[PDB]
């Protein structure tokens, strides 16, 4: 049980604004 | 969409709304969610009480109660975690997050029931940050805190080299980890953030059934990972209890924290719509407490006195003489002269006159409790800090004492073991207590009345030493055998609790350190003012200096001093 | 800003085995410039690092050295190359290197090794590692050559302690500047330090990261007794594994077999270990293999008795098909590692068979092509990667416990469920494996692989592997198959296939369900309605059929015929006939998960609208003979509908009739021999069956849902 990650992960895109 | 979750708040909600009111966020940007249930106390009034005075300036608000039942079926007691329990939690947060879901709204803050959020800027410094699931690092009174650092295979903590280098803020700015519960601060623009689930697992799940670790999978399989960090004071929160206590015990442990606040800072304030329920302050069950302060000191007494109330503590204060200012002419008016022959054991100098004046002080508190014939007595001084459940353990141990029966006189309650060795021998059949040894520090300490009597036998209007040497003395335990030979009678026995209850508020060359004694004039003459001590100070702290094979292990301890859950 | 031209990557590395070719991929991914010393002579130093040895290499070095010994521009590197992988870029290394400002960087390791009593003399630092170790040193020409140049001993003695010896003089230490790595800016050592170490993933290549104090080393460098953990980090740095670009090197030395001449030979070996399930369909489907059947020979081990008569019926095909064959009979007695040692000495001592591919006969390969890929992969050993239906178990472990037993990894969920692609590594493959010749020729040369221990034969040979330096691959790019559950196995029946529908689902409906199922199910035609709200689909096949009436034949009791029952609750009978319950034979929880999967979703997606959950009491077989009973009379049947199914052929074993639909006129003339009929039967059918005439005819019941 050895190892642990720091797995890559970005920022997503924002959501489109609301009308 | 600020979103508590409350329940037995009552003990706790002033504080923690108070402080959660002054958020600087321009208030017609906001919500609420309260929602509380199942709750023995008054919670229900309070809260209806502040919502009511405030749902006004706020956006709009929401409420959800459910007074009946007012327990769960399968369950011990109020602290005990019955798997209905952790559904109904999930249930509740999930339907939170659908609420703030179709209001159309950024961010959703997870205040909980006890976490003081102190610091006014805790939501724009979260908001200034852009990261989809961050939550700051409360401090606590010991290890635990809200994030951890590693799960081995089934979700239960392991501690990794990289978390003592955070948790005593060592290295700054977000760092990623895998868990954060309690306060954090989800967001809800990022296109990411449509696939966190707090109650329907992820279909792959194996682990346990716990409510924090069906959080982190979801946030773990839908690619976003939970920050936190630390870049200045944010809060505090009250280490959980064992599932196994009353609802007293959790109200003692929020006063602790509250306590815990006023080190450094001055006190949380309650809300101004609320009202605190004023307790009753009781007299321990002793004949009197005294409080040793300076009349020139006036910021040292204001904290103690609300930390006396704070735990329905009356206090008898009393003056201590300015032995700074005294001259001569007064001085020898007592026929007080120096004992013989007597210097500094650090340093060499003769002696002082702020230790003359606590020497003075303590003397005629001698006096008088002789004069006025008190069974037994309590002594203070003037920088403090309560450990936990301080009143209860100190009324337990002195009810075991007092009903066995023995020769206890000058039973100690906080000192420094300056002789580092193997443990010292315990007093039979008596708990938490063991013998006296060497050690200064003479902060607090129950005078008894035929010790009293003894000390006051002693006369020592002849002998002027620190009261933290002079004691030793008296019970045959000082190294340097010419002190004793100077003196008679040793019929003292001392006696002193092995979990340590009173802690000195400031170290030696450490921040808010100003001692009126030390950095005196000596006793005589006017023109040598021996300094504060930086470098020789030599009384930094018995804390890392002990820790090594002391053990003490062969006492026995309370059922009180156990708490604690995952995380220590 | 030193050029990072004046850097000089010094090795040693007698041999060339797998490692050195990892250590110099990485290394080359970066550019550096390495610079190898005694390629091609004999290792005269002693064990690698079980007590001593390796005082040779600094001999190299010190005769290597004249060379540079006047050159003061250039920055040297001397590192270990049987372990290292490089995690970094020269620039960095170089500014790192010239921010310490020293002379000579050592590596510091937390254990001093081959002497214990100079601990004390070394200096004092508060949190970082104190020791010295001579793995690792970088640092100007001129210093090394003053520092090697007083080396004079045996070729035999050890190495490092003279590098200690060295060191723990103060004034040498401070006229030439010798510092220890302390806090691992530069140099990472796993021994000791083996909770310290995270996985930082990135764009497009990987990196490891020191927790405790927050570096990023460039040189991983896995001494001691830590090389499965420096094998499984091998996958990943710096390139192996990125989470954008597929695989690394993963898809390169590939011969693709050119040259139009025959593939290359082959020396195939099925074991037969145990009491196996479906034996017959596998040894069926060893005949389809692509691969030439005119090179590819053969050798089938049995161990047990009780699989002798499907060998013996198979085995002319197979002496037909291949260009060789031979067989090892049960009665030699013989222990399974010693069959595999006398399989492998087989191949060992033929000159010509330039592989080996054993596959145990608990490997059910789907995918045909599975040669030619191995084949193709060209490593030294290798398997296909097998998992059991469903669940977890596989034919690989990710780490290896201190006891030599399985001990999970941290991305074995993430293996086994192929959310990644390549050729990983791997220190323990079983039951499937490709190994190439000349390794089994002259890099293995002993005889007693398999046995020679207490230990199970798997984990004897898979060590006997780790220890000689050779790498256990495991590629899992395309799907080749799944694994057998043989931990039960009830043998005392006449055909014990017939029990397996609930350990072996998939394979249960290969092979018993009729093919032409699923094209019912899904709705391209095939159903039938011969008449007015009845269904005529296909369900069971021939095999299956036959073998359920050779085995109620050989029940024998076939009781009923009485109008009063014993088997009823009530105890009267509204029609007897003579038949068999299922419960008799045992078969009753197997027809019902039957009914339950393979039934409910076609009335499901029949009768719109209708959710059932076949349900079952009354389940039975019938068999019509002109003799004792003809059909049965009108009546009604007690269930929302009823499954009739025929078990036996039309005219070539019985001349007779189906069934006859009073209320519609309708007419059955022939059943067919494995589908179905469908049809209500509480109220609308007033249903009577045809006599038969010629023969014996046989149809099942079942009245699902009462
Ligand atoms: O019906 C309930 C049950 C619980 N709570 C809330 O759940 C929290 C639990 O109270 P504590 O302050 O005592 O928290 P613990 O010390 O018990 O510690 C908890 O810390 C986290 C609370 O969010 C974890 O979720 C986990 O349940 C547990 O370790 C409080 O917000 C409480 O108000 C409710 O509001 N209603
Ligand atoms: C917060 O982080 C997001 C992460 O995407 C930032 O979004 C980026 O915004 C810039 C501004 O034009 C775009 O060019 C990028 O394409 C966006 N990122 C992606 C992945 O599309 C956002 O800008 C950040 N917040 C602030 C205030 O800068
Ligand atoms: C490595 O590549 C760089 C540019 O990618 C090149 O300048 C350098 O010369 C290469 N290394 C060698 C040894 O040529
Ligand atoms: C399945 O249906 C196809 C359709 O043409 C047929 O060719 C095949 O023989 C059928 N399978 C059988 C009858 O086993
Ligand atoms: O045998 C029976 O009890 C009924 C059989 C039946 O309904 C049929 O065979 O059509
Ligand atoms: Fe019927
Ligand atoms: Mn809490």
């Amino acid at each position: 049980a050895y190892f642990p990650e720091e797995r890559w992960s970005p920022e997503s895109p924002l959501q489109a604004p609301r009308v | 969409l600020i979103a508590l979750l409350a329940r037995n708040a009552a003990h706790a909600l002033p504080t923690t709304l108070g402080a959660l009111e002054r958020l600087r966020h321009p208030r017609e940007r906001t919500a609420l969610w309260v929602a509380t249930d199942h709750n023995m106390d008054n919670t229900s009034t309070v809260l209806r009480e502040w919502l009511v005075a405030v749902k006004s300036l706020y956006h709009s608000v929401e409420w959800r109660p459910a007074e009946e039942p007012r327990s769960y079926p399968d369950e011990e007691g109020p602290k005990h975690w019955s798997d209905s329990r952790y559904e109904h939690v999930m249930k509740l947060r999930q339907a939170a997050l659908k609420s703030a879901r179709d209001m159309w709204a950024d961010y959703i803050l997870f205040v909980d029931a006890d976490n003081l959020i102190l610091n006014p800027d805790t939501l724009s410094l979260l908001i200034a940050e852009n990261k989809t699931v961050v939550a700051p690092m409360l401090d606590s009174r010991a290890a635990y805190s809200n994030f951890w650092c590693g799960m081995t295979s089934q979700g239960y903590y392991k501690r990794t080299p990289a978390y003592i280098p955070i948790r005593k803020r060592d290295r700054r700015g977000c760092f990623a980890v895998p868990m954060v519960h309690s306060t954090f601060l989800i967001d809800l623009r990022k296109a990411a953030s449509r696939n966190l689930a707090f109650y329907p697992p992820h279909p792959d799940y194996t682990w346990s059934f716990d409510d924090i670790i069906v959080f982190a999978f979801s946030c773990k399989q839908a690619e976003v990972q939970m920050y936190v960090c630390n870049k200045e004071e944010y809060g505090f929160l009250p280490v959980p209890l064992r599932a196994h206590s009353t609802l007293q015990d959790e109200a003692e442990s929020f006063m602790h924290v509250q306590l815990e606040v006023m080190v450094k800072h001055p006190p949380a304030e309650p809300s101004r719509f609320i009202s605190a329920p004023t307790k009753t302050p009781d007299k321990m069950g002793f004949d009197e407490v005294f409080m040793i302060n300076l009349r020139r000191r006036q910021d040292r007494r204001e904290r103690m006195l609300r930390a006396l109330q704070a735990q329905e503590i009356e206090c008898r204060l009393v003056e201590a003489v300015d032995g700074k200012a005294m001259n001569t002419s007064q001085v020898e008016a007592l026929g007080i002269q120096m004992l013989p022959g007597y210097r500094d054991p650090y340093h060499g100098r003769p002696l002082t006159k702020g230790e003359l004046g606590c020497f003075l002080s303590h003397y005629n508190i001698w006096k008088e409790v002789v004069d006025r014939g008190l069974q037994k007595s309590l002594v203070f001084e003037d920088d403090l800090r309560f450990e936990i459940f301080f009143k209860r353990r100190l009324m337990n141990l002195m009810r075991d004492v007092e009903r066995e029966g023995l020769d206890w006189d000058l039973i100690y309650v906080g000192r420094k073991r300056m002789q580092v060795e193997h443990p010292e021998k315990a007093v039979p059949r008596v708990r938490n207590l063991v013998e006296a040894d060497y050690s200064y520090w003479t902060l607090a300490y129950v005078i008894s009345l035929q010790g009293a009597r003894k000390l006051l036998a002693a006369e020592p209007l002849s002998k002027m030493l620190p009261v933290d040497e002079f004691l030793p003395v008296m019970f045959d335990k000082h190294p340097v055998s010419e002190y004793k030979a100077h003196f008679s009678l040793r019929n003292l026995h001392a006696f002193s609790v092995e979990p340590l209850l009173i802690y000195p508020t400031h170290y030696t060359g450490d921040d808010g350190y100003v001692s009126d004694t030390e950095t005196s004039v000596v006793w005589n003459n006017e023109h040598v003012k021996t300094d504060w001590d930086r470098a020789k100070s030599q009384k930094m702290r018995e804390q890392q200096a002990l820790s090594r094979e002391a053990k003490n292990s062969d006492v026995l301890q309370s059922p009180l001093d156990s708490a604690a859950r995952d995380e220590l | 800003p030193v050029n990072p031209e004046k850097l000089l990557v010094i090795t040693v590395a007698t041999a060339e085995t797998e490692g050195y070719l990892r250590f110099l991929r990485s290394a080359e991914f970066f550019n550096y410039t390495v610079r190898t010393l005694g390629l091609g002579e004999e290792w005269r130093g002693g064990d690698v690092a079980r007590t001593v040895g390796g005082g040779q290499k600094v001999r190299w070095l010190k005769k290597e050295m004249e060379k540079y010994a006047d050159r003061e521009d250039m920055i040297i590197m001397f590192v270990d190359s049987y372990d290292v992988i490089l995690a970094g870029s020269p620039t960095e290394l170089l500014k790192k290197f010239v921010q310490s400002g020293s002379r000579l960087l050592f590596s510091a390791e937390s254990f001093c090794w081959p002497e214990w009593g100079l601990a004390e003399q070394y200096p004092e630092v508060g949190t970082g590692k104190r020791f010295l170790n001579s793995g690792g040193f970088i640092g100007f020409a001129t210093t090394i050559h003053q520092i090697v140049r007083q080396w004079k001993y045996k070729d035999d003695d050890d190495d490092q302690l003279f590098y200690t010896r060295l060191y723990l003089d103060p004034g040498l230490r401070e006229k030439l500047s010798l510092n220890l790595d302390h806090k691992s800016r530069i140099f990472q050592n796993l021994n000791g330090a083996l909770d310290e170490v995270v996985l930082k993933f990135d764009r497009n290549r990987v990196r490891i990261r020191n927790v405790a104090y927050d570096t990023l080393p460039i040189v991983v460098h896995g001494n001691g007794p830590t090389k499965l953990q420096l094998n499984y980090l091998g996958n990943y740095v710096p390139n192996g594994w990125t989470p954008e670009g597929g695989c690394g090197f993963c898809n390169q030395d590939r011969r693709t077999l050119p040259g139009g001449q025959p593939p290359p030979r082959v020396f195939l070996a099925v074991f037969v270990e145990q009491p196996t399930p479906f034996l017959p369909r596998f040894l069926q489907r060893l005949l389809l293999l692509d691969y030439p059947p005119d090179r590819v020979t053969l050798f089938l081990h049995n161990n047990e008795v009780f699989h002798e008569p499907h060998i013996a019926d198979s085995w002319p095909q197979l002496q037909d098909h291949f260009s060789a064959v031979k067989l090892v009979g049960p009665e030699e007695a013989l222990s399974p590692g010693e069959a595999r040692d006398m399989a492998m000495d087989l191949c060992r001592q033929d000159p010509e068979c330039e592989f080996y591919f054993s596959l145990d006969a608990d490997a059910v390969l789907t995918n045909l092509q599975t040669l030619r890929i191995l084949i193709e992969e060209n490593r030294k050993v290798i398997a296909p990667m097998l998992s059991r239906h469903g669940k977890l178990w596989s034919n690989f472990w990710g780490a290896l416990s201190p006891d030599e037993y399985y001990a999970r990894s941290e991305d074995y969920v993430e293996l086994v469920q192929r959310k990644r692609v390549g050729v990983w590594n791997v220190p323990y493959i079983s039951q499937a494996y490709v190994i190439r010749g000349d390794t089994l020729r002259m890099e293995l040369p002993q005889r007693d692989v398999f046995s020679g221990s207490d230990t199970d034969p798997d984990m004897a040979f898979c060590k006997s592997f780790r220890d000689k330096g050779i790498f256990l691959h495991l590629s899992n790019q395309h799907e080749f198959g799944r694994l057998l559950a043989t931990s039960r196995y009830d043998t005392e029946h006449l055909h014990p296939d017939l029990w397996q529908i609930f350990d072996n689902p998939v394979d249960w409906k290969e092979q018993y369900i009729h093919e032409n199922y699923s094209r019912a199910l899904e709705g391209e035609g095939i159903v039938e309605q011969p008449c007015p709200d009845v269904y005529w689909f296909p369900l069971l096949s021939e095999q299956m059929c036959d073998e359920l009436v050779a085995e109620m034949e050989h029940y024998g009791q076939w009781s009923g015929g009485r109008h009063e029952d014993s088997r009823l609750a009530g105890g009267y009978e509204n029609v007897p006939t003579v038949d068999i319950h299922m419960k008799q034979v045992g078969y009753e929880d197997q027809w019902l998960q039957l009914l339950r999967t393979y039934v409910g979703p076609m009335t499901e997606s029949l009768f719109p609208g209708y959710h059932t959950k076949a349900r079952a009491v009354m389940n039975f077989v019938v068999r019509y003979r002109p003799d004792e009973q003809p059909s049965l009379r009108p009546h009604h049947d007690s269930s929302t509908f009823t499954l009739n199914v025929a078990l036996n052929h039309k005219g070539l074993d019985y001349e007779g009739g189906g069934c006859r639909f009073l209320r519609y006129d309708c007419v059955i003339s022939s059943p067919r021999k494995g589908w179905a009929l469908l049809h209500p039967g509480r109220l609308t059918h007033y249903h009577e069956g045809l006599p038969t005439t010629w023969g014996t005819r046989y149809i099942m019941v079942s009245f699902v849902d009462p």
